[PDB]
Formats: structure tokens, sequence, C-alpha cells
């Protein structure tokens, strides 16, 4: 089959910087006769199919901005992302329809690099429908930061859980660049009604110092 | 243009079989060749098979061809993926897209729409909707004139939910975050939306949970608390 081998697999740069992906593959995708090149650039962003970029290995799809731009012929192809801007925040695959059986490249997941930005620390405590049942969840909300590197930790009455909460990080958001993280802390009502403070401590690049958010029962 | 519409999310047993349907809008499969793209998580994009309904021929991979079979319905321009004795490695997104070969005969149209995609989840869990619970704005979720309120998704099986709010009048601050499989073998998520601080007595604030596999629909409203 013609493998494509995509580079780079992850890429961070800078709004306004020119971000270069590159694929080779196995075998020439190139017709003799007409001198087209059947290599296409998809984008993918969160949540939605693919969206053909390019064509024909440098033909630009019609709504696409003209920052995007493919290059190469044969076996070598680029993908050229010029001034590059938030909504540029996506997965890249390349892709061959020469031959059968299709074959995408692995994908080149694009992440922009802004300022860094501390979080907003909230804090929800558990409904009381919820505590109408056994089970009781606690929610950490780390809102709008970059970079993605965050440190959540819970202390119930000081003592350091582990074990009894997961978190959740959003896609890179396309407008401000940012993540927002969620740490849900769950206690069964038994064993959250034993206890009066809950504790979630953030440690960030853009914080201060480790900031601590709290509530009592 | 030509739009294609997919079949819903679907959980399915070990060892079943299942079918994944794919509307081709037109009125007419013409001379397209209508492809199966598997996204699995940590696997990329695959290549499956494509269909041309017109000449009633179909091509695969190697990794599917002895396990999938590719149908069509032209009574109703119905594009079918037949998958056979899944297991837990096919949970995957399912995409239908008009995408074409040089090799075989594309008639042109090497690309075309793509289907929204079809999440299948291989799993004997049952089917379970969501519980739904406010995340309730307070002082403690506030930072000057910006504050968080959300919905607490919980114990559902299998994904997804969607989740709107004001149904779909609220957009901007909404993130809805990946669903974390639990410790019980549910699936748990949270919505959260940033609102200015002074709205919070007066504008109201609803989330809208579907949940399709179970058909549960289920609207809260978040006050504060």
């Amino acid at each position: 089959d013609i493998v494509l081998t995509q580079s780079p697999d992850s890429l961070a740069a800078s709004l306004g910087e020119r971000a270069t992906i590159s694929c080779k593959s196995s075998h020439s995708v190139l017709y003799s006769s007409n001198n087209k090149d059947f290599f296409a650039w998809y984008q993918q962003k969160p949540g939605q199919p693919p969206k053909l970029l390019i064509s024909w290995a440098s033909t630009r799809e019609s709504g696409v901005p003209v920052r995007f731009n493919g290059g190469g012929s044969g076996t070598h192809f680029t993908l050229t992302i010029s001034s590059l801007q938030a909504e540029d925040v996506a997965v890249y695959y390349c892709q061959q329809y020469f031959s059968s059986p299709i074959t995408f490249g692995q994908g080149t997941r694009l992440e922009i690099k802004r300022t860094v930005a501390a979080p907003s620390v909230f804090i929800f405590p558990p409904s009381d429908e919820q505590l109408k049942s056994g089970t009781a969840s606690v929610v950490c909300l780390l809102n709008n930061f970059y970079p993605r590197e965050a440190k959540v930790q819970w202390k119930v009455d000081n003592a350091l859980q582990s074990g009894n909460s997961q978190e959740s990080v959003t896609e890179q958001d396309s407008k401000d660049s940012t993540y927002s993280l969620s740490s849900t802390l769950t206690l069964s009502k038994a064993d959250y009604e034993k206890h009066k403070v809950y504790a979630c401590e953030v440690t960030h690049q853009g914080l201060s110092s480790p900031v601590t958010k709290s509530f009592n029962r | 243009q030509v739009q294609l519409v997919q079949s819903g999310a679907e959980v399915k047993k070990p060892g079943s079989s299942v079918k994944v349907a794919c509307k081709v809008s037109g009125g007419t499969f013409s001379s397209y060749t209508i492809s199966w793209v598997r996204q699995a998580p940590g696997q990329g994009l695959e290549w499956m098979g494509g269909i041309i309904p017109s000449f009633g021929v179909g091509h695969y991979s190697q990794k599917f061809r002895d396990r999938v079979t590719l149908t069509a319905d032209k009574s109703t321009t119905t594009a079918f993926l037949e998958l056979s004795s899944v297991r837990s490695e096919d949970t995957a997104l399912y995409y239908c897209a008009i995408l074409g070969t040089f090799n075989w005969k594309s008639g042109g149209n090497y690309f075309g729409p793509w289907g929204q995609g079809t999440l299948v989840t291989v799993s004997s869990a049952s089917t379970k909707g969501p519980s739904v619970f406010p995340l309730a704005p307070s002082s403690k979720s506030t930072s000057g004139g910006t504050a968080a309120l959300g919905c607490l998704v919980k114990d559902y099986f299998p994904e997804p939910v969607t989740v709107s709010w004001n149904s779909g009048a609220l957009t901007s601050g909404v993130h809805t975050f990946p669903a974390v499989l639990q410790s019980s073998g549910l699936y748990s998520l949270s919505s959260v939306v940033t609102v200015p601080s002074s709205s919070l007595g007066t504008q109201t604030y609803i989330c809208n949970v579907n949940h399709k596999p179970s058909n549960t629909k289920v609207d809260k409203k978040v006050e504060p608390k």
C-alpha cells in the first residue's frame, strides 16, 4: 500500500508564525500524462469531520484562506500555513487518492503558543439532588489558561486525596487559544458529611504561587 | 452541494453485527464512490473501503476486507457500512465520505462532503441515561464581573451526550469537557459557561442534555446557590 509518513507529529507555534507540515509517500502519486499529483491535505477541528484544504498537492479549495499553501510533487509534499491564527488549531492529515487503498498520514497536531495566562479557579459544592442519592461530586474548574500544564490536588480537612478524583481538559480554544480543566472529586454522601473543608490546590506557571480554592460544607 | 447524514451513535455487544447508515442528499448516487473512514482513538484516520453503487462494486483495505461489507439502498439513496464480529477494538467514530481513487473509476469525485460521524461503542455494558446535576454559581465561582456555572452530566453509557445552553442561545463562554470513564464503567462530564456576574439575578440559565442512545432529554435550570 502507499504509506504516507507525516512530519512532525506535534507542533506549537505562536500567532503570526509560519507552520510547515510535511508528508512523504512510499510511492509516487504522480500521474505522468497530465503531471497531476493525487494528493490532498485535510484539517480536522475538534468535534468535526475532516475538512478538505488542498487538492492536487497545491490547489486551494474555496473558502480556505490564502495563508494555506500546498507544495511538492511525486513523493515529497508540504503544507505551509502562513501567519498562523487562533482558528488554525486542529489536526492536519495528508491523503493519497492515487491507488487503492486510500491512505492517510498519521496526523499532525497543531497547537497555538500564546502568552502565559493564569487560570481563573472556581469551585462547586455537590448539588442537594446529587446528595439526595448516596454520592457527592466536588468540581474544581480551571478556566481559560495557557500553557496546558497544570497541577490540581484535592485536600479534605488538609488530607491529600488520591484515587478518588478525575481530570478532563478541553481542546485548545479556537478564539483565545486557552485551555480549561475540570477536576472532579467523588465521595459517597456518608464520607462527604464527615468532613468540613474541601480544597482544590492549583499550581500553574501563570500563578504568583500555588493558589487554593476551598469551601466549608 | 451534496450532504451526507449518518445514523446515530450506537452501542453493540461484542460479536454482534453493526450497520451504519449514510444518506446521500441529492437523490442519486450518480458516479460517486461512497467511502468509509474509521477514526479510532490513537490510530488516526484509516480508509476501510468504498462502494460505487451505480456499478455494484466495492473495494476494501486488507485490514477490513474479511469482516466488512458495503451495501446501498437505491430506493432511499442510503449507503450502509456493515461490520461483522465487532470487538472492543472497533469502538470508533465511523465516517462516510465521497472519496474515490484514480485506480478505481472515480467519476472525478475524489473529493466530496463528509458525513458528521457515527460513534460505535462495542461493549457488554447496558445503555444508561444521564443524571444531570446543577453546578450552582456562588461567591466561590465568581471573579469580579465573571461568574461560572454549569451542569454535571453523570452515570451515562455510552457516549455521547450533547449539551447546549438556553437551547442553543448561549454559545460564548461555553466549555463542555470530554467525558471521562468512571471507576463504575459509566461516563461523566461537566459543561460550564462563564457569564456576566451581574446577570445572575436577571437571566435564567438552562442546560439542555441530550443522550440519544437512551432517548433521554433533560433540561435543568441552574440557579444561584
